[PDB]
C-alpha cells in the first residue's frame, strides 16, 4: 500500500513512551459556549438560555401521557 | 380597618410540585 | 395515604345525578385545560400533603411498614372488587361457551 | 450562602423597614452585627421578582451581583 489510507492512530504503548497518551473524558463538550461554562463563573448561561432552561424544571407527565 | 374577607390557605401556603419529577439537567428527554 | 373517607364521600357525590346538573352548570365558561390543571393540582396537593405531614405526624394506621401496608391494602381491595369480579364473569362466560377449562384446552390432535 | 432573599412584604417579613437598622447573629458564638437598612435595600435592586421559592417567600438575585 501507498500509505495514504494508513491507520489514523498510534498505539498506546508508543504514545506512553512519547509522553503523549491521554486517558480521560469518556464524554466531551462540543461547543466552546458549553466548554467555558465552569470557567466564566459569571454567565454560565446567557439570559435567553436561562429562560429557555426554566421551561424544563420538571418532566412533562401530560406529554408523557399523550 | 377590620378583616372580613375569607382568606383561603392557598393564598398563604403553596404546595410543592411532586406529580411529575424534577429535571436537574433542564433538558428534554429526546435531547 | 389519607382521607379515604373523604374519597368515598367524593365518589358518593359524583354518583349523584344532582351533582351532575351542578357540574353541568359549573362547566359554563370553562376549558379542558383548566379542568385538567385543576385535577392535577388537587392530586399534587394530596401527595404534597403526604410528603410534608409524614415528616412529623403519624396516623392511626401507622405500623412498622408505614404507608406501604396502606397502599398494599388499597391495591388488594381494588383487585378483589374489580379484577376478581371480572374473573367471575369470565369464568361463567368460558364455562357457558366451551366448558370449564375451555381456554386451556390443548389444540385438536392432527 | 444561598441566593434566597426574603420578600420585604409584611405578609412575609413583618416590620422590614419600620426602623433604619437590621440585626443578625453570626457564627456559633452568635456575635451581634447591625447593618443599615439602606445597605440591605441595595440588594433589592438586584433581586429578580420572576423567581420565587420556598412557599414564594424568597426571591433570587441576578447571578452577576450574587457572585
Amino acid at each position: 500500500p501507498s500509505g495514504a489510507y494508513r491507520l489514523p492512530a498510534v498505539d498506546y504503548k508508543r504514545q506512553l513512551s512519547r509522553g503523549t497518551l491521554v486517558e480521560g473524558a469518556d464524554f466531551y463538550l462540543p461547543t466552546a459556549q458549553e466548554q467555558q461554562r465552569l470557567a466564566r463563573h459569571f454567565e454560565p448561561y446567557s439570559e435567553q438560555e436561562q429562560e429557555e432552561r426554566r421551561k424544563f424544571r420538571f418532566q412533562s407527565i401530560s406529554v408523557y401521557l399523550a | 380597618k377590620t378583616l372580613e374577607r375569607n382568606v383561603p390557605m392557598k393564598e398563604i401556603l403553596q404546595p410543592l410540585w411532586v406529580v411529575e419529577p424534577p429535571n436537574f439537567l433542564r433538558q428534554p428527554v429526546w435531547k | 395515604g389519607f382521607h379515604f373517607q373523604q374519597y368515598i364521600a367524593m365518589a358518593g357525590r359524583a354518583i349523584n345525578p344532582v351533582q351532575w346538573t351542578r357540574a353541568w352548570r359549573r362547566m359554563e365558561g370553562k376549558s379542558a385545560t383548566e379542568v385538567y390543571r385543576d385535577a392535577l393540582a388537587w392530586t399534587n396537593n394530596q401527595f404534597a400533603q403526604i410528603s410534608r405531614a409524614s415528616q412529623y405526624r403519624a396516623w392511626w394506621w401507622q405500623n412498622p411498614l408505614g404507608m406501604g401496608l396502606v397502599l398494599y391494602g388499597t391495591y388488594k381491595a381494588w383487585h378483589m372488587i374489580y379484577m376478581v369480579r371480572k374473573q367471575k364473569k369470565t369464568a361463567q362466560l368460558v364455562a357457558a361457551a366451551y366448558g370449564q377449562g375451555g381456554q386451556w384446552l390443548n389444540p385438536v390432535p392432527r | 450562602m444561598l441566593n434566597f432573599i426574603p420578600k420585604r412584604c409584611p405578609s412575609v417579613s413583618l416590620l422590614f423597614g419600620k426602623r433604619p437598622v437590621q440585626r443578625i447573629e453570626v457564627g456559633q458564638a452568635r456575635h451581634q452585627l447591625e447593618i443599615p437598612v439602606e445597605t440591605i435595600e441595595k440588594i433589592y435592586e438586584g433581586v429578580d421578582s420572576r423567581l420565587e421559592y420556598h412557599n414564594k417567600d424568597y426571591n433570587a438575585m441576578k447571578w452577576k451581583d450574587f457572585m
